[PDB]
């Protein structure tokens, strides 16, 4: 798991 | 089962495998993997444990397992339409592995299936995790990695200590079997960044999203755009995989006529030294998609970060060309009308092509300091010297300057007959007693200074994480904010000693005192100047040491040039001398243990620590091994004083002429010229405080790896699980520095992780409860980090850990302590080993001993530094100080009665007892220093 923009 | 197996022959597709089972019926199956983590609750790249597949292994003709798995999944229906979605997109590219997607009842609902066909078992990510996180205790998938691709045999590790470089140092080559695979993988992740990018799609690349056959899978977390503008992130994905690419040497294909290790090797031409072009090809063959600018010639970088960067780039490009185009480069000028040969450039290794700036071909006679820079220069004395094959070490070797080969030796001791009786007639050296000699001077023989320069093998090319080091460069930064430093000019330089040698070929003619005497003032100031906008080569001598030891190792030194050591003085000892002025600092250069400095040093590194335990390491070959990208570091981090007097490129000029002069220069070991590959002179003018960086360096990189290895979901306390959310972005998602997160890491290391360094010594004082949670650093974080980021391997045995703080730390400086009480309150002292006082006191060099009434001030100082013994537990080690002062009586008996006896002349004993009562010695040690 490896996310671009969390928040 | 009916379900099993038609479950199994469902994921046996329209292709024609042979499958079985992995231990499980349709349930899933559990294992412990390494994963790069990234999701706004936890972050970092540590082993966790996966939960929710089914693996099925395949078989052969011959019903034999082979390396191939088909791994389903079970997951909820959006996840399954969007993956369907992207990967339809991505079906075509050769880097894609094949997936399968269907649905299947397992109770009266229908879930669907996503399958992946013919993967490895292991991915990139566990390779990298089991060689960055190395423990010899247990290394089970390392083990299978090698034995599972031919690069070993089981019974390879029945061997003891096959893993360690210096002993056996042929597990060099297993790990080089591993280079051709890294390089294909490589070369696939290029292919799928382009087809990213056509196809209009957006994520992050990791290491556990790629197999060992170089395969892409895993699409959850991409999204969507117009075609031809998609953009792949892949900063944490080659930063975290760069220091495997140089141990495995992945680019060893790229010397071969056409990349293929079936054919012969490239033969260029021996004139060439540019390759300005081939770094260029291959940065865009293997870093296409790395967005930050690479400048082959470090003469072009903007900054000292920038010059890191591309540095680093360098130190692998520059293993696939040849070693003869590295040096100096030279060319051909006129004096008068006669031709020499002199240097007007470089070719670094790490640093590329440098031209020197004022180079003038037709002259006149020319001047005292042009003589002086010509030499100096190896060129002359290498180009009119006979051509050498040596055949005894693996180094390069250049020219023969004479006709013979060299074979010095070194000579044993002398014995003092007179002191070892009187110590025999008081009762010492008896069998069974816990004081015995052991430190002796060692004799070599003729072919030993050679056998110990050989020792630079352990040198070898080694790439960093340039991510994490960029970060830890700025952490090292703030221990040394308190001193001040800059240029200064001839009339303000300080040198201790003017009768010590010159160096080669300068001690033909005098000592350095012949040097500063013919110079003037501005003589000086124009060389120095010279310097910021050129570069002057030089030649370091390797000298034989003759001094007492517990080994029997010969032990050398380096003699560096006086055109070297004259300019780096003004350029540095500003800074060096302001280091050396502070009291209460982590680096400790420059005080003293008497008049109560021992006790003030102790009680300062206690602080305020929690749980406190003491700890202290050991560094294997430290010289011999250092790697050049952290000598480079070193020396930017001293010149980072010299903001206001100096420009980017007068400093740029600097460091190259600092490489060029201690780094890799020309050695004379005998009579002829070796290259050195690297590692650290000792005998420049910055060496304990260039050492003092690097540990603080390495201390400082255990603490971020021990850290961001640790599962954040078992962190109890929130403010240190926020601090562990903010390191990972720090350095793998933020380009430029943060200033408020660099104070406030550097504030939680003072207060845990509390550090008393003296150029590679040191001691910690460590909270003992954080160590045991992972968020501190502890002795196999630092086994770990020496092993990928120094090629060396560091045995437990060297290293101690103290639980109680009343005793002193085991070892420091070779003094150990003792918790005394002086006068009403207790101190701490210093006590050395009894064997090494004895021993100085039985072997010399002749004169020096054997007639003591000649020098009984050698006496007075071996009692001072043996007066603490006296409050030992033990009875044999208070009995050297008291044996000492008896032998200081009987000396000056001795003397004063032959003066009166052959001689008329009478002595008088006014002011000398004092030398054989203690109070003279105690007062050494109490808090009011005198003189
Ligand atoms: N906080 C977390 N969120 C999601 N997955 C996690 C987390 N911590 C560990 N993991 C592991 O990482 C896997 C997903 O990898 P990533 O790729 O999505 C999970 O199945 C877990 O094994
Ligand atoms: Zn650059
Ligand atoms: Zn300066």
């Amino acid at each position: 798991n490896n996310e671009l923009s969390p928040v | 089962s009916a379900d099993a197996q038609s479950f199994l022959n469902r994921v046996c597709g329209v292709s024609a495998a042979r499958l079985t089972p992995c231990g499980t019926g349709t349930s899933t199956d559990v294992v412990y993997r390494a994963f790069d983590i990234y999701n706004d609750k936890v972050a970092g790249f540590a082993k966790f444990l996966k939960t929710n597949c089914c693996r099925f292994q395949e078989k052969d003709e011959d019903d034999n397992l082979i390396d191939s798995y088909f791994v389903v999944k079970r997951h909820t229906f959006s996840n399954y339409q969007h993956e369907e979605t992207i990967y339809n997109l991505l079906k075509d590219c050769p880097a894609v592995a094949k997936h399968d997607f269907f649905k299947f009842r397992i109770d009266g609902d229908m879930v669907p299936h996503i399958s992946r066909q013919r993967l490895t078992k292991y991915t990139m990510a566990d390779l990298v995790y089991a060689l960055r996180h190395f423990d010899e205790g247990n290394c089970d998938t390392l083990k299978e990695i090698l034995v599972t691709y031919n690069c070993c045999d089981d019974d390879y590790f029945n061997k003891k200590d096959w893993y360690d470089f210096v002993e056996n140092p042929d597990i060099l080559r297993v790990y080089a079997n591993l280079g051709e695979r890294v390089r294909q993988a490589l070369l696939k992740t290029v292919q799928f960044c382009d087809a990213m990018r056509n196809a209009g799609i957006v994520g992050v690349l990791t290491l556990d999203n790629q197999d060992l056959n170089g395969n892409w899978y895993d699409f959850g977390d991409f999204i969507q755009t117009t075609p031809g503008s998609g953009v792949p992130v892949v900063d944490s994905y080659y930063s975290l995989l760069m220091p495997i690419l140089t141990l495995t040497r992945a680019l060893t294909a790229e010397s071969h006529v056409d990349t293929d290790l079936t054919k012969p090797y490239i033969k260029w031409d021996l004139l060439k030294y540019d390759f300005t072009e081939e770094r260029l090809k291959l940065f865009d063959r293997y870093f296409k998609y790395w967005d930050q600018t690479y400048h082959p010639n470090c003469v072009n970088c903007l900054d000292d970060r920038c010059i890191l960067h591309c540095a680093n780039f360098n130190v692998l490009f520059s293993t696939v060309f040849p070693p003869t185009s590295f040096g100096p480069l030279v060319r051909k000028i006129f004096v008068d009308g006669v031709p020499f040969v002199v240097s007007t450039g470089y070719h670094f290794r790490e640093l590329g092509v440098v031209h020197n700036q004022d180079v003038n071909l037709h002259s006149s006679r020319l001047s005292f300091k042009e003589l002086l820079v010509y030499a100096a220069d190896p060129a002359m004395h290498a180009a009119s010297g006979n051509l050498l094959l040596d055949k005894r070490t693996t180094c390069f070797s250049v020219a023969a300057l004479t006709n013979n080969v060299a074979f010095q030796t070194v000579k044993p001791g002398n014995f003092n007959k007179d002191f070892y009786d009187f110590a025999v007639s008081k009762g010492f050296f008896k069998e069974g007693s816990s004081v015995e000699l052991k430190h002796f001077f060692f004799a070599q023989d003729g072919n030993a200074a050679i056998s110990d320069y050989d020792y630079y093998r352990y040198n070898l090319p080694t790439m960093c994480d340039i991510r994490q080091l960029l970060f830890v460069v700025e952490v090292v930064d703030k221990y040394f904010d308190c001193y001040d430093g800059g240029c200064i000019n001839a009339n303000q330089v300080i040198v201790n000693n003017l009768d010590k040698s010159a160096g080669f070929p300068f001690n033909k003619w005098g000592k350095a005192r012949l040097y500063y005497d013919s110079m003037s003032y501005e003589d000086q100031d124009a060389l120095f100047a010279y310097t910021k906008r050129n570069v002057i080569p030089t030649i370091t001598q390797m000298n034989l040491k003759y001094a007492i030891s517990a080994k029997n190792r010969a032990r050398t030194v380096a003699g560096v040039s006086i055109c070297s050591t004259m300019t780096n003085r003004q350029f540095h000892q500003k800074l060096l001398k302001s280091i050396a002025a502070t009291r209460g600092a982590t680096v400790v250069i420059g005080t003293s243990k008497f008049y109560g400095g021992w006790h003030n040093m102790l009680k300062t590194v206690y602080s305020d620590v929690e749980n406190p335990h003491l700890m202290g390491w050991d560094y294997p070959k430290c010289d011999r091994a250092m790697p050049n990208m952290l000598r480079i570091m070193a020396s930017l981090v001293l010149a980072r004083k010299h903001t206001t007097c100096c420009s980017l490129s007068h400093r740029f000029y600097r460091l190259a002429n600092e490489c060029a002069q201690v780094l890799s220069e020309m050695v004379m070991c005998g009579g002829s010229l070796y290259v050195k590959p690297g590692g650290t002179s000792s005998g420049d003018a910055t060496t304990a405080y260039a050492n003092s960086v690097f540990n603080i360096c390495q201390a400082v990189t255990a603490n971020v790896n021990a850290l961001l290895s640790t599962d954040g979901n078992k962190i109890a306390d929130k403010y240190v699980r926020n601090l562990q959310h903010r390191l990972y972005e720090c350095l793998y998602r933020n380009r430029d520095v943060d200033t408020d997160f660099v104070n406030e890491f550097y504030a939680y290391l003072r207060k845990h992780f509390s550090m008393m360094i003296l150029s590679d010594d040191a001691v910690v004082c460590f909270n003992s409860t954080y160590a045991s949670q992972g968020l501190v650093a502890s002795i196999k974080n630092f086994k770990s980090v020496l092993y990928y980021q120094n090629n060396v391997f560091m045995s437990e045995a060297k290293c101690w850990t103290e639980t109680d703080l009343t005793k002193g730390p085991h070892e420091f400086c070779s003094q150990h302590t003792m918790l005394v009480k002086q006068g009403d309150d207790y101190v701490y002292l210093p006590y050395p080993d009894p064997s090494r006082i004895l021993g100085a006191g039985c072997f010399v060099d002749d004169i020096v001993k054997t007639d003591g009434t000649l020098m009984i001030e050698r006496f007075v100082s071996l009692a001072i530094d043996a007066y603490p013994l006296t409050k030992h537990p033990n009875q044999e080690y208070a009995d050297v100080f008291h044996l000492y002062l008896q032998y200081i009586r009987k000396l000056h008996d001795e003397l004063t009665g032959h003066m009166l006896d052959m001689y008329s002349v009478m002595l008088t004993n006014d002011n000398t007892s004092r030398y054989w009562e203690p109070e003279f010695y105690e007062a050494m040690y109490t808090p009011h220093t005198v003189l």
